[PDB]
């Protein structure tokens, strides 16, 4: 459903959306940067609003048979962010749904290192006396991942919780692996691992207890 | 200038009435038409409909007989209510002024043509969540700074149940290299997640990091200050 | 898509078919116009099912009316008469013997004369018996009036075969949008034109009365419309735009509705229904309205 279209900065980008037209369109774009809302950019095919760049060009809405392409030229930073289309075409009922949104990329990506961050338990748990060991992973593509916990050398069997990879806006996917120990566990081995299976690599970050 | 905001419950409870209202200021709700999209997490934005004056009102035929639109002109504002709501329904509301437009293919006068819409400003949103739940509060814990010249801060809220969680940093003062991850769901059913901010080693200060997780169920807000 | 005021107009027909062979039949859709079907009991029919037979007009041949010359054989002779003002009744005074008369087109039309002869001068008004109404009274124009119609309905032709030989032409998928055929006419060309018959009419009905112009009463489409040929197609145009005035004592186009019809039955002829193949592309035609 997703689809990511990756220009160098400087270059030009095309941004498909939307079926095919069958008959003249009004195709409405809208631009949602992440964690903000949709903004309007090209309404009636290729008239632009106050405040937007001429840089920012739809396909004329006259040809039958083609898709709504959307061309950005001067591809800069800032226009990383989501594109939906709302296609007002004369021979289809009015689309109360956008078409699915096509992601713009900055320049480079060919594969992301899991970046991995071992936490060991809070003193004010420690208090309340239990224990949990958190490995956070995020910024790894694609999601899949396999967390094995170690105690020195021994791997641990129970208390382990993982999440399933789950990607925001972007290649970085996410993913927690908690182990619940006993504050009697804890001061008990020497250090504990966290070793996370990404793809081909394996990547081991301890911890130890003060 | 045009300031549109959006403003509701946040948490209705299944097969209730939700119930929202965009607050317009800068310009007359009676001179212009509204609509509201609706969107949520991960999939594209879903028209629910446009409200005007004059009985000129239209909804999405997917929840024609669910949906409810009016307007205030007394007290300039833009009102809805969905019945009937599900778990489909929980998503962020947004609420936009509506410019209309004739596109014009054939002879006019044998109305060859069509009206479109486009939505030109839009307003902050709103967050609606569908939950019929008992209660239940979390536990938050600060995860120490530890480890380039760069370093890792973060807190972590335990046992909790149900989703979500909303946790903001310095009172929504650092948004730049905050990652929240998504909870889990343990054995016992309760929740558990956690959120790092990846900040320079130089932070003798004390540049006061204090995290504040929100869990509307229980009207939980939790202010947690965390300390090398 | 909508609105319930366009009533359809174009039906899309699905039905059985012989093919080639004897046996196995084919399910094969067209689209016809609500003139050529009618529905029985959605389940519809031609219209012409109760009426006669029905035979498909060949695709060779063309309806584009050619002038043609008719002559007299020896021993014979055809006089002409070459006045400027001939009524046309009674003796003439400048007369010519010929052989063969000028072009005349076969234009087959109903209400509005095209592509006619101009009249000489002023515009001439001709009657058996002008006290008599039942008589019609045929007008003929000095300055041709530009009439333009067009058909916004590019179409396909689906040549599905009915062998073994036999082949129908159906109307395929409208490739574009859904519009209707529409006929111009000048608004000051119109203007000018009636204000000089109508000075013609007042010679004959009194000089100081009233004209007034209304539309055709009702009967059949070929009465009431403008009906005529252009590219194949059969036109019905709405002449109610036209006929809608009153003259006393003393900038843009006029669009009509025009509707199309496939199956006719023209010289009000029963035992011959011809079905006219759909005609490719947009058709376009620029006529000459030369009398009434
Ligand atoms: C018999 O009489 C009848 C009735 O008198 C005649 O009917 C006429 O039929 C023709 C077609 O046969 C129609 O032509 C079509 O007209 C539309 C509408 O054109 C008008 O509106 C335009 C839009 O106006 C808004 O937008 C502009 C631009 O921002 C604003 O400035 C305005 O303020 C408005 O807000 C307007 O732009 C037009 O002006 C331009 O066009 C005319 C005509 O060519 C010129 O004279 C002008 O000088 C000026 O250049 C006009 O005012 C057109 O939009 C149609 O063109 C589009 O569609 C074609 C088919 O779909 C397509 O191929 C074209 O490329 C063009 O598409 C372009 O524009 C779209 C919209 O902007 C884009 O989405 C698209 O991608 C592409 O960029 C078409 O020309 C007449 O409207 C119609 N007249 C009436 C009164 O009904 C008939 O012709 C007569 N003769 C016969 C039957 O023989
Ligand atoms: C009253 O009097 C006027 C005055 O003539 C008359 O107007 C004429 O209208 C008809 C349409 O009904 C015209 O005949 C057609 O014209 C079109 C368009 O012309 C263009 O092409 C030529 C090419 O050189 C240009 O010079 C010209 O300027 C135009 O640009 C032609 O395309 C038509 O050609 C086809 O149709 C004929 C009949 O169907 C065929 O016999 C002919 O061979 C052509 O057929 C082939 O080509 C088709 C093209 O697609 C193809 O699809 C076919 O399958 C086939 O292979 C046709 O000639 C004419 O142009 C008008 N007159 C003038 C002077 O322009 C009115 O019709 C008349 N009114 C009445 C009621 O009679
Ligand atoms: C009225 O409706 C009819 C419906 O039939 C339309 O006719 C079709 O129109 C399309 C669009 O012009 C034609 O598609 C064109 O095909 C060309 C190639 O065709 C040849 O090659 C193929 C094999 O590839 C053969 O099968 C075929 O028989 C031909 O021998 C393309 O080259 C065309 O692209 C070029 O022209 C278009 C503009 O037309 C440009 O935009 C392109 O960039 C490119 O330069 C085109 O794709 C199709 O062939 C037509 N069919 C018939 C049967 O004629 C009319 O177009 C339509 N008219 C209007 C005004 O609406
Ligand atoms: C596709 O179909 C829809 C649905 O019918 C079309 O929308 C309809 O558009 C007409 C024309 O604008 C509307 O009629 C309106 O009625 C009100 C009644 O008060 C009147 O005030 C208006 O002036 C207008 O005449 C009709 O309400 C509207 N229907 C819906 C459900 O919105 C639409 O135009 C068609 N085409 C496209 C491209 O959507
Ligand atoms: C029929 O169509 C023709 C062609 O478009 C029209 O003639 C045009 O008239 C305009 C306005 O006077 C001129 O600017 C063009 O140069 C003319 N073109 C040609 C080819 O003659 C004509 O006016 C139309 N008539 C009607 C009644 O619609
Ligand atoms: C088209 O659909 C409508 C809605 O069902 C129906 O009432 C009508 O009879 C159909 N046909 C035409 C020609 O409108
Ligand atoms: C023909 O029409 C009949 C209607 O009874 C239908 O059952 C059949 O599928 C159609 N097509 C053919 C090829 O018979
Ligand atoms: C028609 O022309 C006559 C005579 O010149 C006139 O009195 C009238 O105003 C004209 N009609 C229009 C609509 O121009
Ligand atoms: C005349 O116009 C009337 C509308 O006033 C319409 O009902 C009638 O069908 C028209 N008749 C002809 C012959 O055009
Ligand atoms: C012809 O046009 C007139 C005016 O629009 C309309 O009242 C009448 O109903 C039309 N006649 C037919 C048969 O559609
Ligand atoms: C005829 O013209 C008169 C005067 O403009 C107008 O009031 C009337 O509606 C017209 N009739 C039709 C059928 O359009
Ligand atoms: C029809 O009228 C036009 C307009 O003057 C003229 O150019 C054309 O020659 C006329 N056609 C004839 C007289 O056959």
């Amino acid at each position: 459903a997703p689809t990511f279209v990756s220009v160098a900065p400087g270059q030009t980008a095309r941004i498909t959306c939307g079926e095919e037209s069958l008959g003249s369109r009004s195709v409405i774009w809208y631009q949602q940067r992440p964690g903000q809302a949709p903004s309007l950019i090209i309404y009636n095919n290729n008239d632009r609003p106050s405040g937007i760049p001429d840089r920012f060009s739809g396909s004329p809405g006259s040809t039958f048979g083609t898709t709504a392409t959307l061309t950005i030229t001067s591809v800069e930073a800032g226009d990383e962010a989501d594109y939906y289309c709302h296609i007002w075409d004369s021979r289809r009922p009015t689309n109360w749904v956008f078409g699915e949104g096509t992601t713009l990329i900055v320049l480079s990506q060919p594969k992301a290192a899991p970046s991995v961050t071992l936490f060991p338990p809070s003193s004010e748990e420690l208090q309340a006396n239990k224990a949990t060991l958190v490995c956070l992973i995020s910024d790894f593509y694609p999601g899949a991942v396999t967390v094995a916990w170690k105690a020195d050398s021994s791997p641990v069997k129970a208390g382990v919780e993982t999440t399933t990879p789950s990607k925001q806006s972007n290649n970085k996917y996410a993913a927690s692996s908690y182990l619940s120990l006993t504050p009697e566990q804890w001061k008990s081995h020497k250090s504990y691992s966290c070793q996370v299976t990404h793809e081909g690599s394996t990547v081991e970050k301890t911890v130890a207890p003060t | 200038q045009v300031h549109l905001q959006e403003s509701g419950p946040g948490l209705v409870k299944p097969s209730e009435t939700l119930s929202l209202t965009c607050n317009v200021s800068g310009t007359l709700v009676r001179d212009n038409y509204w609509s509201w999209i609706r969107q949520p997490l991960g999939k594209q934005p879903e028209w629910i409909g446009y409200v005007h004056d004059s009985g000129d009102t239209n909804y999405n035929p997917s929840l024609k007989s669910r949906v409810h639109l009016s307007l205030d002109k007394s007290k300039n504002l833009v009102s809805l209510r969905l019945t009937g709501v599900t778990a489909a329904d929980s998503a962020i509301y947004y609420c936009a002024t509506t410019k209309h437009g004739r596109r014009i293919y054939g002879v006019v006068a044998f109305k060859e043509w069509f009206t479109y819409f486009y939505m030109d400003v839009w307003g902050k949103g709103t967050s609606v969540t569908v939950s019929s739940a008992s209660t239940k509060g979390p536990s938050v814990f600060p995860l120490a700074p530890s480890s380039g010249g760069t370093a890792a801060l973060g807190c972590l809220v335990k046992d909790y149940f149900p989703e979500p969680v909303t946790v903001s940093w310095n009172s929504g003062a650092l948004t730049s290299g905050v990652h929240t991850f998504p909870a889990v769901l343990q054995s016992s059913g309760l929740y558990s997640l956690s959120s790092v901010v990846t900040v320079p080693s130089s932070s003798l200060g004390t540049q006061t990091y204090i995290c504040n997780v929100n869990h509307k169920p229980s009207n939980t807000k939790v202010d947690k200050r965390v300390e090398p | 898509n909508i609105t319930d005021d366009m009533r359809g107009e174009l039906k899309n027909c699905s039905f059985n078919m012989t093919t080639e062979l004897r046996d196995k039949k084919q399910k094969v859709y067209s689209l016809f116009y609500r003139l050529d079907v009618v529905q029985i009991n959605k389940e519809y029919r031609l219209i012409n099912c109760n009426t006669s037979a029905i035979t498909q007009a060949c695709p060779k041949v063309s309806f584009e009316p050619i002038p043609i010359h008719y002559c007299a054989p020896a021993g014979f002779a055809i006089l002409k008469c070459k006045d400027k003002k001939f009524n046309g009744t009674g003796p003439c005074p400048s007369v010519s013997t010929v052989q063969c008369t000028h072009g005349i087109k076969p234009v087959v039309s109903t209400q509005l004369l095209l592509n006619g002869s101009l009249a000489e001068e002023e515009v001439m008004i001709r009657s058996e018996n002008i006290t008599n109404n039942a008589k019609n009274i045929l007008v003929q124009f000095n300055t041709p009036v530009q009439i333009n119609c067009t058909r916004p309905n590019n179409n396909t032709r689906k040549s599905i075969r009915i062998g073994p030989g036999q082949a129908f032409y159906a109307t395929g998928d409208i490739i574009g949008d859904i519009r209707q055929a529409h006929c111009n006419v000048s608004k000051a060309t119109w203007n000018e034109t009636l204000g000089k018959v109508v000075k013609q009419l007042r010679k004959h009905f009194g000089n100081n009365t009233i004209i007034r112009f209304a539309n055709s009463s009702g009967g059949d489409l070929e009465v009431t419309t403008h009906s005529f040929n252009c590219g194949g197609e059969f036109f019905y145009c709405n002449t109610s735009g036209l006929f809608n005035s009153t003259w006393i004592s003393n900038n843009d186009s006029i669009t009509l509705p025009c509707r199309i019809k496939q199956i006719i039955n023209m010289w009000q002829r029963i035992g011959q229904a011809m079905y006219a193949p759909p005609i490719q592309g947009v058709i376009r035609c620029v006529s000459n309205i030369t009398g009434l």
